[PDB]
DNA sequence: GGGCTAATGACGGCGAATACCC
RNA sequence: GCGGAGAGGUA
DNA sequence: GGGTATTCGCCGTGTACCTCTCCTAGCCC
């Protein structure tokens, strides 16, 4: 019993030890931080770094012997805090959050001493940690040896991990306040203060906005000098007059050199900001992306605060035609029930009909509410009137992708749809009321069943997923990229997965970063488009998009020839960094972690075929 | 209104009239334990039942019987408070009256001796406090009610997952309250198997065999007979037509001259009608048809005697021929209709190897006790005691009720033991369901789930103790001599007290009262746990049990349940629900007499609820109990729909009855998603009492119910007038109405000042009333922790603004203004207890003296001569709380020190000495402090009684000659020594003198008793001389990192404290207190916080208006007009408060209390609609939209798009960053695996778990993982070398091999496995 | 207080051990 | 005073 | 006897953290 089992041994005491020089505390926002740092309480920092403190105290001669150093640390005199500041200077600490799902659950930061007893965590990294400031706690470890320090600062530091190891996409994308602020800043309005005035640059745009002589969003012609690296790494300035908002110019001030203006010119929601960061990374590189992300955070926070976005009861508008829709659906259900009691239709048919008419009524009311709420600002230009995408605070939070989806908006302002009873069957009458209105005992009770079932599911799923990912990391642990190139011709034929109606997943992402097994030819023989095994980076993939290549044979890890591990080429590039995999990397654990994190994460997130219809004109 | 209500009335929204008032919320615990004690004649639930169940104890045929008369609960020696102080269990001695009778050995039974014992002592039973808790070792415990399967019989299906070939195999399980279980199940091959509780599955018929039933008797009892007559030739059958239902015809069914059913055509309904009206009884049938049937009776050859065919033998042509030649005219076959009536018992009989009763009993014994040769009497006794012995096997009153209801018998009251008809009926119903004319039961139905409260579980444990002592006494009375011993050497209390103290102390359902909040206490007591004994385990439990059932309506709260691993297995009980006589759950409903909705309330259980159509509470009733709408919304079989006016049988009592108390406290529950409501209730039970709790501006009205029903308030027992008010006691002179005629006196309420709650929070009571105010019975005299004037004040209500403020409220985190800390409103007092124990070692007793080796006099400065800190001294981590020396004699100190990093003031010290040493200083101070108070209380009572006696002496002296000039100027004590003319009056004076003496003598014995109780050594564990306890009190202020929450499920970590100037401010200049993120609303669909903010802004606006009108002190008229217009506010409200009836002084006091903001009361589902909030906002002169324009305190610039501001009631949860925060460099390591300790109490390091290891492996981080694995935790030489190396200013390190691996090697080698570390 | 002795409320998956049908 | 049971809670 | 079903029994069932009580047992002098 001591050996076997979870609690006993190997799992408990030989793969799961309990380190020294470690601490724990509650995490907090700390917006002012740089991406590569973390607020660390003075007293915790002193406790952790005690032996470092003693060493530095003895070197400076402030203490004759080690016991005097201990006594001096236990009094905590000004000299001790000065020594702590000096030793902490470049020493990085590891921050970890309890469910270390993937490798981004542990990251290294440079600490900044602060008052208080809570650890301050940079907002942008919360998404990587799945961290929320609602009582989440984090542990903080101190790498001791010199080798540990280099590893933390080079391999593990927060700024070095911006791309997820699972898929290539960025991890540090702005989450909710940043994206809301940026959205508010970039969206335009038909008529405002400073409508249609011509600005010599973004700098006077800020002059105008901060002085209150122009609205943060108001259509204007501004002269801007964008830079584009079209040559071999040289930047060429093109300077012209664009039609934009004041806000978009103000935002343009931050944007690093290499990027086209177009990037910011749009509404700038969640997707737009994420792809902005993505492009900034692909074009400029790491360091500009880091600094640009920090700038994005700061400007988003600032202008979100200046926006004053709030949520009043009237901000969520009940569609005016809701009551009619509900009365109509009730009349229809009454008619169908009466026509049932006479016995011309079975119970199942009546069930299906009622469920379908109620679903249709729900969609109708939802669409009516979304029309009402979405584009309701009928504000006037100089003369006649016009209509535009509203400034309803709940709508901006929905549309920007900061919080909420259309579904939750429906649950607030529409009817909250159909529910499922224990066995999975759907109740005939739906919950017509919404949270702006009040539910009644029955409707509440039903939604209670829903919520309880979801919470129980999350807990059971969490256990099952934790088991599955544990098995995965176990099986694939020993696999390492050992050789540079095995030199095999074998490979897997990669196609775009076209499930039925359309292209669920295109070629470019499916092939991106894989080396080819053999050269693929143009639609005309002897027209080699890609040499023998080449890593397919964005440029090659785009080139394939320009041509009409349909299927590409790419070297796969399964067919790799290397003994006792895999070779770099058969694997490919994809990493938190951009380049071909480096010899020595443990791909087994990264693969297992990347395949298991979502399953546990998704459960928490949850908390006919009669005729074919060709979608596009073809043979 | 009552006086506490007239002090501060709460504006109540809410349209429907409350017919039933909230019951006493702790009814469950009190009523159950009362039933437990309950000296009662007829043995019902109760200790009495246990005694009568186990007694009378007769010897193993030794003819020495033991009888029970009655029991008495001794008076507890220690009251609740002193018992908590002294760390002992609060209990009562249990005394039972017995008689030992020895009947003559060889005579008609008659006692040759009967001796009656002088109330023999059989151990201690803990008593329950007035509030419904138990003090078990000076800690307040609660015994949570347990939901579990009720005794009876249940028919389950367990389908779908049965061998994956369909074959839904049913089973009937008979579960008693006390006794072994019975199980009948099927198999893929439709053979019915019995399984005694949890063993192997035998063919069921053996049990039928054990019941003395012969095979022919069984086939009679189960199968319907079929008659075969042979008349002149070939097998004619007596046929009952209705039996043919659903049967393809196998032969040509001709009758009375006409073929009716052609051979091959299935019998149709037309044919059925034809044959029925024709009256066809008998039909001749081909022998092929009979060639397959089965024989019922055992037909022997009457002529020769040799048996031919046996009972339940398949028929073959040869057997039919033998039967025909033997002369059998009447053949009895079985009716096996493969559609309806299957051959289930037949096939079991074929598989059943046993034939006689004896072989069946033998097989049973070899299943129960496998391997030992069974002897006849052993098997007989085993089987008899198994299911039919009254003592061993008892179902229950409830078990029998469920059993009889399940088998559709009119009789409800049966015998506990399983009679044979019971078993046969159970198997009949099982095979019945197997044919398909019946439904299986669902375990999750509350009609199938019974609640065992405290008293019942205690009774079970006590019976178990009794069975132990009973076996013991049985043996001792047999072996030992009969007539010498008296009935107290014979009976041992040890097993009884062991079982009872085991249950109360060390049990799964006996757990600490969650005592940091009044709601926490009250909700902990009214809890229903599905865990514990005979309960499903939390981790194992499948979702189906956890999922809410339609039966929970009005019985269990659907939304309040821990969201941890045991979600759904806790289920706090609803507001109005109660427990039945049989332990089920019932909820009140208003009866409906066909048109009018009457006012008589009936409590309905699950089953009774199932039949009727119940109307909702939020149904519109106009002035005469008639529904306004023609089609109203009801529920009939667990599903709601529309029913007609003249169809509803019952109606919900009130909207609140669905939800628990915790959920009922949330305002605007109707607008919160169930998930976030769940989290809101769960957290709200975690709020810590602040220094001055105030009130919710937006409540639900339940606050007073919760505060009063919890024991934290001090409530008047007999109404009167407040005579004396102090911040320790309230003394009230009773009103003459309630005043007892004989020996009344006055009422005294001692309050409790800062004491330690279970969670280390403060429990302090403040007086509400002032000198000379009249109080009525049931008013709130003193406010408990986090309660104000009778109302629950869990947290405090502050001005919040929903906006993102430079990402300091980024995630659920919260921004707070320095004004909140300045006004010191979220600072709580906590209280730690520390204990220093001086035991007796064999090297010599340790000492508590202040002479402590090698400590500087700095440490002693704050210590007295005895070595204990002074009360009121401010200490810090590491300071010496008390001085102790370890004998060797000294040179080493075991003195207790303040734990590292905790600093507060020593408010109290206590000393408990078994030695009772003459001269302990601290003991002297504590004794004098307790004594002087006791003296004061006794002196006050004595002085009042003396004043009364003197008044009576004056009233007698005035008769017989008025003397008022001389008398009034000489002192009163000079009235007894005076005299009067010798008459009856002198006799009355002698009477009063003897009464004076009697009052003195009663005082003296009470004083002596109190002083003996104070002085006595406070019974310590063996080996411990004495113990000194020290209480520290610490004022913890809110700081960044603490957790704050609302009532609606919104959470957060306090992220930053802003200066007052930086915070947003309205035009008027008032800054907000908290800046709360809006983005937490849309995805977390808790809209209740937004409406709460709006209504709170309206309420504080009105309160502000009243403050403005009061500060200028206009006149009573204006205040009355404004407050009346406010209290009315529209119509359809059940308030109708009349300000005019209240006196001007009362109205002025009400304005003073409302000046801080008029409190609203929105009930959960019968709440305040938006329009009413709009009206209230308008009355206060505030924006109707509930949003205000705010100015940025840093920049001064206005925010575009005005923001929602208003007052919301926020709570500081017990999760305090300073408690959470922790770090270590180096410290103590563990013994076996040399890794550093885990935890916070001992320094302890964080656990770098396997997931974290994987994280490091995902990086190329080999050295970090390496050091983390060996140097940081487990490698001894590595850790010490690394400490020295770091101190030396070098960071190199050597890794070595972890000690835990070596432990692993040694442990594996300890098996028979040689595992070696190789070398080459 | 100290000293001495020796029951029942998981479930699935998987692979081995009989049950049985030729 | 290393441990292990039981109970509750946090994320 | 050899292959196919069927019963049978073992093994597993997410991490990190924070509070509290209670711990070899029984009987007699
Ligand atoms: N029993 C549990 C409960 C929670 N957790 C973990 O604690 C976090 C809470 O997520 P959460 O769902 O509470 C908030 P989030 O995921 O960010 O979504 P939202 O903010 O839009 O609401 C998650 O990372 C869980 O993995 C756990 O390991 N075990
Ligand atoms: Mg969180
Ligand atoms: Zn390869």
């Amino acid at each position: 019993d001591m050996i076997k089992g979870k609690q006993g041994r190997f799992r408990q005491n030989l793969l799961g030890k309990r380190v020294d020089y470690s601490g724990r505390s509650v995490i907090t926002v700390g917006p002012y931080l740089r991406l590569h740092q973390c607020g660390l309480p003075k007293k915790m920092a002193l406790e952790l770094f005690k032996p470092f403190i003693y060493g530095k105290l003895e070197l400076r001669g402030l203490a004759t012997t080690i016991k005097a150093a201990k006594k001096m640390v236990e009094r905590e005199e000004a000299v001790v805090w000065d020594i702590l500041d000096e030793v902490i200077r470049e020493h990085p600490v590891l921050l970890n959050r309890a469910p270390t799902l993937h490798r981004l659950g542990i990251q290294a930061f440079e600490p900044v001493l602060i008052e208080g007893k809570a650890i301050q965590l940079h907002p942008l990294v919360c998404a990587a940690y799945n961290a929320d400031f609602d009582g989440d706690q984090m542990a903080v470890h101190v790498p001791l040896t010199l080798e540990a320090q280099l590893e933390a600062r080079a391999l593990m530091m927060s700024t070095n991990n911006i791309l997820s190891p699972a898929n290539g996409e960025p991890i540090i994308v702005p989450s909710q306040d940043v994206v809301l602020g940026l959205y508010y800043m970039t969206r335009d309005c038909v008529n405002a203060k400073g409508e249609g005035m011509v600005l010599t640059g973004p700098k006077e745009a800020e002059r105008l906005y901060r002085s209150g002589l122009a609205s943060l969003h108001a259509r204007v012609k501004v002269r801007i000098t964008e830079y584009e690296k079209d040559a071999n790494g040289e930047l060429v300035a093109k300077t012209s007059l664009k039609d934009t908002t004041v806000g978009r110019a103000i935002l343009w001030m931050i944007v690093p050199k290499g990027l086209p203006y177009s990037i910011v010119n749009q509404a700038l929601g969640k997707k737009a900001i994420s792809k902005m960061l993505n492009t900034c990374y692909r074009i400029l590189g790491l360091k500009p992306t880091v600094i640009f992300a920090d700038q994005i955070m700061y400007t988003g926070f600032a202008y979100a605060a200046r926006s004053g976005a709030s949520v009043g009861i009237d901000d969520m508008v009940i569609p005016e035609k809701k009551h009619e829709i509900i009365s109509e659906a009730e009349a229809e259900v009454a008619e169908i029930q009466e026509q049932f009691q006479s016995g011309l239709v079975t119970a199942g048919e009546r069930y299906n009909k009622v469920i379908d008419i109620w679903a249709a009524a729900n969609d109708r009311v939802s669409k009516a509410m979304m029309d009402n709420l979405q584009t309701e600002t009928v504000i006037n230009r100089d003369g006649q009137e016009e209509k535009q995408v509203s400034f309803n605070s709940i709508y901006m939070m929905a549309d920007s992708g900061a919080r909420g989806s259309a579904a939750q908006i429906r649950q607030l302002a529409g009817m909250r749809g159909l529910m499922a009873k224990p066995d999975g069957s759907i109740i005939e009458t739906p919950i017509t009321a919404n949270f702006r209105e009040g539910l009644n005992v029955l409707q509440y009770f039903i939604s209670t069943h829903g919520a309880r079932k979801g919470l129980a599911d999350t807990a059971l799923k969490t256990a099952n997923s934790g088991y599955l990912t544990r098995r995965l990391v176990d099986v694939a642990q020993d696999l390492v990229v050992t050789e540079d190139d095995c030199g095999t011709h074998e490979g897997i034929m990669m196609t775009p997965v076209i499930e039925g109606g359309d292209v669920k997943e295109p070629l470019r992402d499916r092939v991106l970063g894989r080396v080819t097994a053999e050269d693929v030819l143009k639609p005309g023989t002897a027209d080699i488009l890609v040499p023998r095994n080449t890593l397919l980076h964005e440029q090659w993939c785009d080139l394939l998009e320009e041509n009409s290549v349909d299927a590409v044979k790419v070297r796969s890890v399964v067919s790799c020839d290397t003994d006792f591990g895999v070779c770099a080429h058969c694997y490919g590039r994809d990493l938190a960094r951009g380049h071909i995999i480096n010899k020595g990397e443990a791909i087994g654990v990264i693969a297992a972690q990347s395949i298991g994190e979502p399953g546990t994460q998704l459960t928490m997130r949850t908390f006919a075929e009669s005729s074919i219809q060709v979608k596009n004109k073809g043979s | 209104y009552s006086y506490t209500e007239k002090k501060r009335i709460r504006k109540d929204f809410g349209k429907r009239p409350q017919v039933l008032d909230v019951p006493y919320l702790l009814s469950i615990q009190l009523d159950s334990f009362q039933k437990f004690i309950e000296q009662d004649p007829e043995g019902q639930y109760g200790l009495e039942a246990a005694f009568r169940s186990v007694f009378p104890i007769q010897s193993y045929s030794g003819n020495s019987e033991l009888q029970y008369v009655s029991y008495r609960l001794g008076e507890p020696v220690f009251d609740v408070q002193e018992c908590q102080i002294r760390g002992v269990t609060y209990s009562a001695p249990l005394r039972v009256k017995l008689r030992l009778v020895i009947y003559e050995r060889e005579a008609p039974e008659g006692t040759v001796k009967d001796i009656k014992e002088q109330e023999v002592y059989m151990g201690e039973i803990p008593l329950m406090t007035d509030n419904g808790t138990f003090v078990i070792n000076g800690t307040e415990r609660v015994i949570v009610s347990q939901l579990h399967r009720s005794p009876g019989v249940f028919f389950d299906s367990d389908k779908g997952k049965t061998h994956s070939s369909g074959k839904v195999l049913y089973n009937a399980r008979i579960i008693p309250y006390r006794g072994s279980w019975l199980d009948f199940e099927f198999d893929p091959k439709d053979n019915l198997f019995v399984r005694i509780d949890r063993r192997r599955k035998l063919p069921a018929t053996i049990i039928l065999r054990a019941l003395n039933y012969t095979t022919e008797q069984i086939l009679d009892l189960f199968f319907e007979k079929v008659i075969f007559e042979i008349r002149d030739n070939k097998l004619q059958m007596e046929l009952v037509p209705e039996r043919l239902r659903g049967e393809t015809a196998s032969f040509d069914i001709e009758a009375n001259g006409k073929v009716y059913v052609e051979k091959g055509r299935r019998i149709t309904a037309r044919h059925i009608r034809q044959l029925e009206k024709d009256d066809v009884k008998l039909i001749e049938v081909p022998v092929e048809y009979i060639a397959g049937k089965v024989v019922a009776k055992d037909y022997i050859d009457e002529s020769t005697g040799e048996l031919i065919c046996a009972a339940n033998m398949e028929l073959s042509l040869d057997l039919l021929a033998k039967l025909s030649q033997s002369g059998h005219k009447r053949i009895e076959t079985l009716f096996t209709n493969d559609l309806d009536h299957g051959p289930y018992i037949s096939e079991t009989l074929r598989v059943d190897p046993t034939n006689d009763r004896l072989s069946a009993l033998v097989e049973i014994y070899r299943m129960m006790r496998p391997g030992e040769p069974p002897t006849r009497e052993a098997a007989e006794s085993l089987f008899e005691n198994l299911f039919f012995s009254e003592d061993r096997y008892d179902l229950s009153a409830v078990g029998r009720m469920k059993f009889n209801r399940s088998l559709l018998r009119e009789e409800i009251e049966g015998s506990g033991i399983l009679s044979k008809d019971d078993i046969i009926d159970v198997m009949k119903k099982l095979i019945d369901i197997r044919n398909g004319k019946g439904e299986v039961d669902d375990i999750d139905h509350l009609g199938n789930r019974r609640i065992r409260s405290v008293g019942e579980m205690a009774e079970n444990q006590f019976r178990v103790g009794l069975v132990r002592v009973e076996r013991a006494v049985k043996e001792r009375l047999s072996l030992g001599d009969l007539d010498t011993l008296m009935p107290q050497d014979m009976i041992n209390a040890k097993p009884i007290s062991a079982a009872v103290k085991e249950f109360f102390g060390s049990s799964q359902l006996s757990q600490f009262m969650d005592q940091n909040n009044p709601l926490s206490e009250i909700t902990h007591k009214r809890r229903i746990s599905a865990l514990g004994p005979g309960g499903l385990t939390r981790e194992r439990a499948g979702f189906e049990v956890r999922d809410v059932h339609p039966t929970h309506y009005g019985r269990v709260c659907p939304i309040e349940t821990p969201e941890g691993p045991n979600i759904g297995l806790i289920n706090s009980l609803s507001v109005y629900a109660q427990t039945n006589e049989y332990g089920f759950l019932e909820t009140p409903y208003r009866k409906v007499t066909d048109g009018v909705v009457t006012d008589e309330i009936h409590y309905l259980s699950a089953i009774e609820e199932g039949n009727y159509v119940i109307a909702q509470a939020n149904s519109n009733l106009d002035e005469e109990g008639h529904f306004v709408e023609d089609l109203v919304t009801c529920r009939s079989k667990g599903e709601s729909s529309l029913f007609s006016r003249d169809q509803v049988d019952y109606m919900d009592v009130s909207t609140q009855q669905v939800v628990s108390v915790g959920a009922s406290l949330i305002p605007f529950l109707e607008h919160d998603d169930a998930n976030r409501a769940l989290m809101g209730a769960n957290m709200q039970r975690q709020a810590v009492p602040t220094l001055r709790a105030d009130k919710p501006l937006v409540g639900t009205g339940m606050e007073r119910a919760v505060a009063v029903d919890s024991g934290v308030t001090a409530v008047a027992k007999r109404g009167g007038v407040v005579q004396y008010v102090d911040a320790s006691r309230i003394v009230i002179k009773v009103n003459e109405d309630e005043m007892y005629p004989g020996e009344a006196g006055i009422d005294i309420y001692n309050l409790t000042k800062y004491t330690r709650s279970n969670q280390n929070t403060c429990i302090n009571q403040m007086p509400c009333v002032s000198l000379g105010e009249p109080v009525e019975r049931g008013d709130v005299l003193a406010d408990g922790p986090s309660t104000d004037l009778g109302e629950l004040a869990l947290g405090q209500n502050m001005r919040v603004a929903f906006m993102p403020w430079n990402g300091y409220n980024f995630e659920d985190s919260i921004l707070v203004s320095e004004r909140v800390v300045q006004e010191d409103r979220f600072t709580t007092i906590h209280i730690q207890e520390l204990a220093c124990v001086s035991r007796d070692t064999k090297l010599g007793p340790e000492e508590i003296t202040a002479d402590i080796p090698n400590v500087g006099e700095a440490a002693l400065s704050k210590l007295d001569e005895s070595g204990i800190v002074y009360i009121g001294a401010e200490v810090t981590g590491g300071d010496i709380l008390v001085g102790k020396v370890t004998p060797k004699s000294d040179v080493k100190d075991s003195s207790l020190r303040v734990p590292n990093g905790v600093s507060g003031t020593v408010i109290d010290v206590q000393v408990f000495t078994r030695d009772g040493v003459e001269k302990d200083k601290r003991a002297l101070e504590i004794e004098e402090m307790q004594l002087k108070q006791a003296k004061k209380d006794l002196s006050e009572e004595l002085q009042i009684l003396e004043a009364g006696l003197f008044s009576r002496i004056r009233a007698v002296l005035v008769a017989g000659g008025v003397e008022a000039e001389k008398l009034d100027k000489l002192p009163r004590d000079r009235w007894l020594e005076l005299g009067l003319t010798d008459e009856e009056k002198q006799n009355q004076l002698e009477q009063l003198a003897e009464q004076y003496d009697e009052l003195k003598h009663e005082f003296e014995k009470k004083l002596e008793a109190k002083r003996r109780k104070i002085t006595q050594g406070d019974d310590l564990a063996p080996g411990v001389l004495k113990i000194v306890k020290v209480y520290l009190a610490v004022k913890r202020r809110i700081q960044p990192g603490d957790k704050m929450a609302g009532r609606h499920g919104n959470k957060g970590v306090i992220s930053k404290i802003n200066p007052i100037e930086d915070m947003p401010y309205d035009e008027n200049g008032t800054p907000v207190d908290i800046v709360l993120n809006p983005l937490g609303v849309p995805s977390r669909m808790n809209i209740g916080q937004i409406l709460e903010t709006h209504l709170g802004m309206a309420a504080k606006g009105i309160g502000d208006k009243i403050n403005a009108m009061l500060k200028q002190q206009q006149e009573v008229a204006k205040l009355r007009e404004f407050i009346q217009r406010a209290y009315d506010l529209g119509a359809d409200v059940r308030q109708k408060v009349d300000l005019s009836t209240f006196s001007d002084e009362e109205v002025m006091r009400l304005a003073e209390n409302l000046r801080k903001g008029m409190p609203i009361a929105t009930p959960v589902f019968d709440g305040a609609k938006e329009a009413e909030i709009k009206e209230l906002l308008k009355l206060g002169d505030l924006p109707t939209s509930g949003q205000i324009r705010l100015y940025d305190g840093r920049t001064g610039e206005q925010f575009e798009r005005p923001v929602t501001v208003g007052y919301m009631y926020m709570l500081k949860l017990n999760h305090l960053v300073d408690d959470k925060m922790h770090a270590r460099s180096t410290g103590s390591y563990s013994l076996v695996t040399q890794q550093p300790l885990g935890g916070k109490a001992q320094f302890g390091g964080q656990r770098f778990g396997e997931m974290e290891v994987w994280a490091l492996e995902a990086y190329g981080a080999a050295y970090t993982l390496q050091e983390m694995l060996t140097v940081k935790s487990d490698d001894v030489n590595g850790r010490t070398k690394m400490y020295k190396n770091i101190v030396d200013g070098n960071h190199q390190m050597e890794p070595g091999m972890p000690e835990s691996f070596n432990v692993l090697l040694k442990e594996i080698r300890s098996l028979g496995i040689n595992i070696e570390l190789e070398d080459e």
